[PDB]
């Protein structure tokens, strides 16, 4: 998930911009939900994922708001101390404490019904029990009992004119998710909202903590704690799932890492080439992020030093050389199946035999295959999120820093050998790997594109629609699911703000008894595709000036 | 007045409630997601509680298993039940426009049931405010802040403590996880602020 925010000292012909890209994957229908809302103190309009109570993506006329992932370290695993002399006990603080529990029944369609229990401790529910070692592993959330709250904190927020209102409701969202600010005089902020747990000292919070009670949470970290900025000096505010702030940990997922090579690079690359940037021009960085190769910015160089003192016909050189001419933005031949350059498929093919002879090797089995992946696997369907740069490049980006690395390497990837040997090494097998699929003359060469579906299985991998409802797009583009631009005080306009989104496949997933789709069932698929967008309306004039239907309803409650 | 609500769609069919107090407009906003989204909320009603099984067959039960597995939902109804009346009036308008609509539904099934129901073989029972808020519950919280692999994680560093000793096993996880990275571009720059808490990264919680 994206966003971008730029303040007053970067716009142009505005006092602030707001761009997201929320990434969830591709649904149909749409995984979120277009609404406004007028009335009880309430003045809003956006869309939303599963039709939420709060809007994650939208404004108020006043104020506009945004949402990436948080990826804090807001869960821990508490190792329970069992007895076998005591089932459905646990030793806490001297005493043998009894669990709680429940049964539950699934119902099974044309199948018979299965009961089992789920068990509880003071740290959360559990997760897995080894009988040969007694010990059980809970679940424990910083944001347990505060599920409600959040949501709670993300209507209420709606409802904020100013800064303050609206971190008065940021503290009180729990769940690990960054937030994000604009208003009508230029104010930009960010908060890397929720509940963090207050460690014992010497709690390693990558690894499990024993839950007898010496190891047990002090409480809750303070709201001042949380990662916030409120009108930086730099003039803006941009995440791709980065860290928020120097020092602060990531979730403690082992494919999950924020290092030096990070792709919220290519969103700041873009934002610094000029020193202002309109509001058509902070919506066209979703189109070039969208088409970007990852790793052709961070593994370049190293392949240039390696190919460096080579001949000009040694294919290893001729391979960098036709990366060095290639900005990484992918585009579709005419033929809407195969990319115009080939430089995505030499860099899979090679960064796989890199990891492959580097980080791979140096991991025992089987945790070795956790870096295997270059990044680029996907499927015929296409990706099914984001695209990102895999742990393992992470991880080989650092080794070939050298000691421009902060990170200690305690063992040296390359096993001894020169980087360059290994780096020449991985460009023969790419070479014998693609020009064995294509020939000796890599002009024409026609690698496969990725594509885009919109699943009719929800993210579970639950049926949301009929399987014949998935919808394909030829282009893969790595960009929100939806996108929504807030603009404020325009000055190409006299009013206050503007606002645009795309919903697709549309607003309507009904289809009728007899087959019918909704008017609305995928009025927006074709703008998705290309980059366009629609006008959110926020006042009752625009409303009714772009009116289709409307129904008056009488209610007592 | 009280009990009007006014709807208006615009030209992509995107729906605009109007109504003057908490409930009624959160209900109005319910009624439009049951006739836009019906199957979809339904199907994520069920994903979210783990009751897929119950009309997919078998090959949903242990995906319904994990899903109860992952949460204690009598702990969401203690918290619902101690809302003010202000918030409670949001989650219960909501469910009492989505049921508006659907008891129409079940009503006049003939026009107004969408197409999956029949295909899929069931029909929509009506919604309570534990649903409402266990669609937001089940996937912002159970399933995207609800990100850990420390098992995973201690079983990767007794690896690496087999493979290269006690201490070059933990330096090696330090090189493959760290806890920290100094090089990672960060969304608020280093002028601004830090933060200013320090971690244990080597495991002393069993030292
Ligand atoms: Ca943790």
């Amino acid at each position: 998930s994206n966003m971008w925010v730029i303040g007053k000292s970067k716009a142009q012909d505005a006092k602030a911009i707001m761009v997201n890209g929320p990434q969830f994957g591709w649904y149909a229908p749409a995984y979120t939900y277009g609404i406004g809302l007028h009335g009880a103190g309430y003045d809003v309009t956006g869309n939303t994922p599963f039709a939420y109570p709060g809007l994650v993506f939208g404004h108020n006329g006043v104020i506009s708001w945004g949402s990436t992932a948080g990826f804090g370290d807001d869960v821990d695993i508490f190792a329970e101390r069992l007895s076998a002399e005591k089932p459905g006990y646990y030793l806490h603080n001297g005493k043998w404490v009894k669990m709680l529990s429940r049964e539950e029944t699934i119902t099974v369609k044309n199948g018979q019904a299965e009961t089992f229990t789920v068990w509880r401790t003071v740290h959360g529910n559990i997760l897995q029990t080894d009988q040969t070692t007694q010990t059980a592993y809970a679940k424990s959330r910083a944001w347990d009992g505060k599920e409600v709250a959040s949501l709670l904190a993300w209507t209420h927020q709606m409802k904020a004119k100013n800064w303050q209102e609206w971190t008065q409701q940021a503290a009180k969202q729990a769940l690990t998710i960054n937030w994000y600010y604009a208003d009508v005089n230029g104010n930009i902020g960010y908060v890397h909202t929720g509940a963090y747990p207050d460690r014992q000292s010497g709690h390693d919070p990558r690894l499990p903590v024993p839950g007898t009670g010496k190891w047990d949470w002090k409480g809750l970290l303070p709201f001042e704690m949380n990662p916030k900025v409120y009108n930086p000096q730099s003039g803006y505010i941009a995440n791709w799932a980065n860290s928020p702030q120097k020092d602060y940990p990531a979730s403690d997922l082992f494919a999950f890492l924020w290092g030096g090579a990070d792709r919220v690079t290519e969103i700041d690359r873009l934002l610094e080439q000029k020193p202002r940037l309109t509001a058509d021009q902070a919506w066209d960085v979703i189109r070039q992020t969208s088409r970007q190769d990852l790793n052709l910015r961070l593994f370049l160089p190293t392949l240039q030093a390696a190919t460096s003192g080579l001949t000009q016909s040694d294919p290893r050189r001729q391979l960098v050389e036709t990366l060095t001419r290639w900005d990484g933005i992918n585009l579709l031949n005419d033929d809407g199946k195969t990319w115009q350059q080939p430089g995505s498929a030499i860099l899979n093919v090679w960064l796989t035999s890199m990891l492959k002879r580097t980080v791979v090797a140096a991991v025992p089995m089987p945790f070795d295959k956790w870096y295997s992946a270059s990044g680029y696997e996907t499927t015929q369907d296409g990706p099914t999120g984001s695209l990102n740069i895999s742990v393992g490049a992470k991880i080989l980006y650092e080794a070939v820093q050298g000691d421009k690395s902060p990170i200690p390497q305690a063992v040296d990837l390359f096993a001894g050998k020169p980087q360059q040997e290994v780096v020449l090494a991985a460009l023969e097998d790419t070479w014998e790997t693609l020009s064995k699929r294509y020939g000796n003359n890599v002009s024409n060469w026609k690698t496969p594109a990725m594509a885009l579906t919109f699943r009719a299985n929800n993210f579970f991998g639950v049926p949301q629609a009929a399987a014949e409802e998935t919808r394909h797009q030829a282009e893969y583009q790595n960009r929100g699911t939806e996108n929504d631009m807030i603009v404020f005080s325009p000055t190409t306009s006299d009013r206050p703000v503007l606002a645009w989104d795309v919903v697709a496949p549309g607003q309507s997933g009904f289809i009728a008894p007899d087959g019918t789709v909704d008017k609305h069932y995928e009025d927006q698929l074709k703008m998705y595709e290309n980059f366009g967008r629609k006008s959110l309306w926020l006042t009752k004039q625009d409303v009714e000036a772009h009116k289709e239907s409307q129904e008056v309803l009488h209610v007592q409650r | 007045s009280s009990s009007e609500i006014k709807i208006v769609r615009d030209e992509y069919g995107m729906p605009h409630i109007y109504a003057n107090d908490t409930w009624h407009l959160f209900y109005g906003y319910g009624y439009v997601v049951a006739q836009d989204r019906l199957f979809q909320m339904e199907m994520a009603r069920r994903s979210t509680q783990g009751t897929v099984a119950e009309v997919l067959g078998k090959d949903f039960v242990k995906f319904d298993k994990d899903i109860r597995r992952n949460y204690w939902p009598d702990a969401i109804r203690a918290q619902i039940a101690a809302l003010s009346p202000e918030d409670m009036s949001i989650l219960q308008g909501y469910a009492d426009g989505m049921n508006a609509w659907i008891d129409k539904v079940n009503t006049n099934p003939e026009t107004l049931l969408p197409k999956q129901f029949n295909t899929f073989g069931f029909t929509p029972k009506r919604w309570e405010p534990f649903d409402v808020a266990m669609i937001f519950v089940g996937t912002m919280a159970n399933r995207f802040s609800d990100s850990t692999s420390e098992i995973d994680n201690l079983a990767l560093l007794t690896a690496l403590k087999d493979k290269y000793g006690v201490s070059q096993g933990m330096a090696v996880f330090n090189q493959l996880k760290w806890l920290v990275n100094p090089s990672a571009p960060t969304t608020i720059a280093v002028q601004e602020s830090n933060y200013p808490l320090k971690f244990n990264q080597q495991n002393s919680q069993t030292a």
